[PDB]
RNA sequence: AUAUUGGCGAGAGACCGAUAGCGAACAAGUACAGUGAUGGAAAGAUGAAAAGAACUUUGAAAAGAGAGUGAAAAAGUACGUGAAAUUGUUGAAAGGGAAGGGCAUUUGAUCAGACA
RNA sequence: GUCGAAUUUGGGUAUAGGGGCGAAAGACUAAUCGAACCAUCUAGUAGCUGGUUCCUGCCGAAGUUUCCCUCAGGAUAGCAG
RNA sequence: CGUGGAGGUCAGUGACGAAGCCUAGACCGUAAGGUCGGGUCGAACGGCCUCUAGUGCAGAUCUUGGUGGUAGUAGCAAAUAUUCAAAUGAGAACUUUGAAGACUGAAGUGGGGAAAGGUUCCACGUCAACAGCAGUUGGACGUGGGUUAGUCGAUCCUAAGAGAUGGGGAAGCUCCGUUUCAAAGGCCUGAUUUUAUGCAGGCCACCAUCGAAAGGGAAUCCGGUUAAGAUUCCGGAACCUGG
RNA sequence: AAACUUUCAACAACGGAUCUCUUGGUUCUCGCAUCGAUGAAGAACGCAGCGAAAUGCGAUACGUAAUGUGAAUUGCAGAAUUCCGUGAAUCAUCGAAUCUUUGAACGCACAUUGCGCCCCUUGGUAUUCCAGGGGGCAUGCCUGUUUGAGCGUCAUUU
């Protein structure tokens, strides 16, 4: 159990401290694990999502389906993939809000900062 | 767009008070063109690179006077330390340890002593 | 306003409130050119001041009118 | 009062620019409990009060 | 203690024909003319506000109190006592249960576990585990959430690394001889829970 | 000019909606009145000093 | 001829929009605010008030100074600027 | 060492659970009332997700009627559950200046248990 | 009824609560006047009126003594559990 | 017996449907109440040994909220009064135009302002609500546009009064008083032709300020113009003040 | 015999109880010392590409700089090079600035967007009139400076 006396175990607190966030304190929130095949290549678990990641569906009614993220929607907590979408009844498509602990992600966008990222983690990178 | 503060700060002190007048005939065009159109999104960036032109021109002045007021007292009341009114009242650190030449040897002859009960 | 500016030789203007027909009649001079003859202003109750500024008959309002882009 | 000062016809100004109502695109945002503008002043019925 | 009286209500006395509690004064808003300040009233205070000074805690004599964890102890003995409150002891060798006293000295909680169960003791390890449910009550939202058993609880003379190893497997509690909570020996005031003594926690017990 | 309707075009809203959407907050306001004028007229007739005319 | 006909009477203002609170609390002949009370250099209030103060207390405007002083005390009233790590 | 119903930042409970808990869970000292000092409320809840009803027809329209979305419209922005007063429809019975109750059995409707 | 004067009335102004003002009626002082209005002391005090929330079993009264500025109330004894 | 929470236990029940609600359906109990069936419903909850309390309602001219009977009833009756046709519209006793008939009778039911309101003015659209009938009309609803000054007012002056200063009381909030027991101030130019203003004689003693859109007061008229502004805008003809 | 009244169940109404929730209250414990003439607390009026209010801000007006993180905001439009980068963002952090008319509020007033004066600079054929621009002009008290007042007072002298 909870040792330190700086943290809070307050049900009130929690559900405060989450719906409030901030975007800089909810990218951190949106993590998604990595897939088998990454975890081996990267030797990391999970990253905070990304708009360019390519992904694959792990859980729900879209189990199974994979794209790559249109918008990282943080006000919902939500991650919209292309090819993962709904059509209205007169024809317009929209999408899918998900949220990116029941997805995987297969391909990662990398720049410098992104490899900095998995530089400080512990991963070794190709 | 928009300009970027550090790029500006290179120029001189004249080049940015004719930069400036650029981006004010910018705003009298970008608001005769926002009653003509629905939306003018454009005009916003025009009106916060005013405000990062006029940062620096200031920022700028404010370190050419603390030039000619360094090193010497009476410097202008908005160039000194802001702190709290409380805090500026407030005897500085060398009126603190001000201590009679009595008790200044008094400390000097009896200090407290470091010790430790063993045997 | 466009009816005065096509007839009348008479710029309509949006002013700031602080400033008087004499600070007016001399950024209308230097911004646009012009010579004036006569300012009338008012304040209109949305809290926005307009100022009625009548170029001279060397000039032509129309044609100054469409030069910054409204006409 | 027909012949006013500047201090009056400056608050009649601010009454007169809250006098609308809500714009239609804020009740199409995540999380909005607005629903109607609730402030809705008319001289017909509340008088401000200077 | 403010609640309910930062008002400004005054009965409106008889003759109007309504009753005579206090009536908020004023107008024009719909809280003006209801009733006030009574237990009675809606937003009135309640009868008898309670009151920090209530008297919490309570005396016992130490000698008493001594008296309860002596009965505790010799009821940990006593298999009969055990098994009435739970505690699955129809595996274990005997009881009371000792155990050598290595196991004040393990430093992991895969291994502590490993050796309860080696004890015989997992039945009731998993007694916990499988009996966590919600609380069915307002406790809930107060921080009470989750519910269920205890398991053993284990004796140690001398700390080295255990009170750390078990103190993350369920419902699983330890503590010093030279302790001996009475509220971890009788739960509900329910005695013979299921204990488990090192040897050298059962030879300081005398 | 733009003909402010055309303003709520650009802003995300029909002119369809407009009125399924104005008229959403033009009677949700008598919920408001409604709810104003069924409680209000229980204590509002109460006056503090009422002379009764006669009395006898 | 108490009530409803002397109602019609009623037109002039006493009371005209105060300065330092902008309550129309102030009263034209006395020229006095009866809310504040300015001209005072002290603003008007009563331990009797209790309402009457939370009304009008600290932290029931905008705070354009003290907001900062809390966030300003906690790094020591610091001056000059950070420099920069990296990235 | 002591005091602290303000301030800042934190952790907690055998506390209240929207008529309760602060007056205020909501754009609450807010809307509103008064000349003024002052007085001062009401107001939480669709769904996992708007996927908030395209399309057809009658009607001037609101909507209706079908189709459609959904796990469910017995969730349609009057939206979780939806009680009681009270009401409309259908069915049953009753009725000579009230109605309603107790004991008793007949008549009508219903109910098991049981047997076997 | 009175209607050229002890007239009628607008605005400015002065007088504020045990105070003001009164050609006097205890009149008027914001529908409030034999002491205004608003907040606190205040959940003022009441020997006086009204109310006091589930079952069932066993037992079961008193309106009388003495004293009290005591007589719409208490102490005391008696009856009762 | 029942209710809201706490400790224990039944490794209790539950999206294969918890709680709740409706149920002249069944069972147990002397009773308070408990157990089951069916219907609606959707995420939590009980039995028992114990702990605790803001723990049980039929009334208090009880509090809050909602709703009845009365009842399609009381009434929607002052200010003389309307009618035909056409146009619009889905719809006309009520909107619009014409035609009649009337009325206020200039101490007006007209043409303008003061206090007060604050956008009610004007245009276009729209008719859910409001207009105690109706409504295509609206002082409503949604969107817009509109108030132009050297001369008109304020601003200035003082009235009745208010109110700093100097002082004087008062534990103090503040009170007295308004030129008062006060060292209360800046002018007119001569002296200067190093330079501008030293030094010069004389003076003048009223010595804050506030207080009137009806009192005092520098000066503007005619004609035309707008959907809505004009002694302000236009054209013309004047005038005052400071320099 | 219908209507009608009344009782009951069904489905539907009017109404919002009940149950289940909870980014609020409430009480107790722990740590901390931080408002303002360097203009506070409060007030008025303004600021958005489309905002009425709430939160944010001040003509640099939902923010400017700086710093960290490292690719959004999102109702729609938009921006895209600003995306292996001195760099997105209603982001955190905040050390540098801005800070309208006021308010202890200070040139004097103030039911007025009234009325001054002084110094620097600018225009109009102007040291004096008018305009524009910048910096000023409160009271009490304290230490010092300079200029003084009084047969209050001591000398100097002629």
């Amino acid at each position: 159990a909870k040792q330190s006396l700086d943290v809070s175990s307050d049900r009130r607190k929690a559900r405060k401290a989450y719906f409030t966030a901030p975007s800089s304190q909810r990218r951190v929130l949106l993590s998604a694990p990595l897939s088998k095949e990454l975890r081996a290549q990267y030797g990391i678990k999970a990253l905070p999502i990304r708009r360019d990641d390519e992904v694959l569906v792990v859980r729900g009614s879209k189990k199974g389906q994979e794209g790559k993220i249109s918008s990282v929607y943080r006000l919902k907590f939500a991650v919209q993939v292309d090819k993962v979408t709904k059509e209205k009844v007169n024809g317009a498509s929209v999408p899918i809000n998900l949220h990116p602990s029941k997805l995987v992600i297969t391909k990662l966008h990398l720049d410098k900062d992104r490899k900095a990222l998995i530089q400080r983690k512990g991963g070794k990178l190709e | 767009a928009g300009v970027k503060a550090y790029e500006l700060r290179t120029k001189s002190k004249e080049q940015l008070a004719s930069q400036l007048v650029d981006l004010k005939k910018e705003l009298a065009e970008l608001k005769v063109q926002k009653l003509s159109r629905p939306s003018l999104p454009k005009i916003k960036t025009v009106r916060k690179s005013i405000a990062c032109v006029l940062t620096v021109i200031n920022e700028q002045q404010r370190e050419a006077v603390r030039q000619l007021y360094k090193g010497k007292k009476y410097q202008p009341k908005d160039l000194r330390a802001k702190k709290t009114r409380a805090l500026r009242r407030a005897l500085t650190k060398f009126e603190a340890s001000q201590v009679t030449e009595k008790q200044r040897k008094k400390q000097i002859a009896f200090p407290q002593r470091k010790y430790a009960i063993k045997a | 306003a466009m009816k005065k500016v096509e007839d009348g030789n008479i710029l309509v203007f949006q002013v700031s409130m602080k400033a008087n027909k004499y600070q007016i009649k001399k950024a209308v001079k230097e911004l646009y050119e012009v010579d004036v003859l006569k300012v009338n202003t008012l304040v209109r109750p949305n809290g926005t001041k307009k100022a009625y500024v009548r170029l001279t008959a060397d000039y032509d309002a129309l044609d100054i009118a469409n030069r910054i882009g409204y006409i | 009062a027909a012949q006013k000062s500047f201090r009056i016809k400056q608050k009649m100004a601010k009454a007169k620019k809250q006098n609308r109502p809500l714009p239609q695109w804020i009740r199409l945002r995540t999380n909005n409990t607005i629903r109607y503008n609730a402030k809705r002043r008319n001289w017909r019925r509340t008088k401000m009060n200077i | 203690e403010k609640a309910g009286h930062q008002t400004s209500a005054e009965s409106w006395g008889t003759g109007r024909a309504v009753a005579r509690i206090p009536r908020v004064g004023g107008g024009g808003t719909g809280r003006s003319g209801q009733g006030a300040f009574g237990n009675m009233c809606r937003g009135g205070r309640m009868f008898a506000p309670t009151k920090t000074w209530r008297k919490w805690n309570v005396k016992v004599n130490h000698n008493e109190k001594r008296y309860a964890t002596a009965s505790a102890i010799a009821a940990t003995a006593v298999a009969s006592l055990v098994l009435a409150r739970g505690h699955r002891v129809e595996k274990i060798p005997e009881i009371p249960l000792v155990v050598s006293t290595d196991l004040e000295s393990i430093q992991k909680t895969k291994e502590a576990v490993a050796a309860l169960k080696a004890v015989g003791a997992h039945s009731d390890l998993l007694k916990v585990l499988k009996s966590k449910k919600l609380r069915a009550g307002k406790g809930k939202y107060r921080n009470r959430r989750w519910t269920q058993r205890r398991g053993p609880l284990v004796v140690y003379a001398e700390d080295n690394g255990i009170v750390k190893a078990l103190r993350n497997v369920p419902g699983v509690e330890t503590a010093n001889v030279a302790s001996l909570n009475l509220l971890q020996l009788a739960p509900g005031a329910h005695l013979g829970r299921f204990v488990i003594w090192t040897e050298a926690a059962f030879t300081k017990l005398d | 000019t733009i003909t402010a309707a055309d303003r709520r075009m650009v802003s995300g809203v029909t002119e369809k909606q407009y009125k399924k959407g104005m008229k959403k907050m033009q009677q949700l306001e008598k919920n408001a009145i409604n709810t104003q004028i069924r409680r209000e007229i229980k204590r509002v007739n109460f006056q503090t000093h009422y002379r009764d005319e006669l009395l006898q | 001829g108490k009530g409803t006909p002397s109602f019609g009477k009623r037109h002039n203002k006493s009371h005209t929009l105060c300065n330092r609170c902008g309550r129309r609390s102030f009263h034209v002949q006395k020229k006095t605010c009866s809310s504040c009370g300015y001209p005072a250099a002290k603003t008007r209030s009563y331990n009797w008030g209790a309402k009457a103060k939370r009304r009008h207390t600290t932290g029931t405007g905008r705070m354009r100074y003290l907001k900062h002083v809390s966030r300003r005390f906690k790094n020591g009233f610091q001056t000059g600027s950070a420099s920069k790590a990296s990235a």
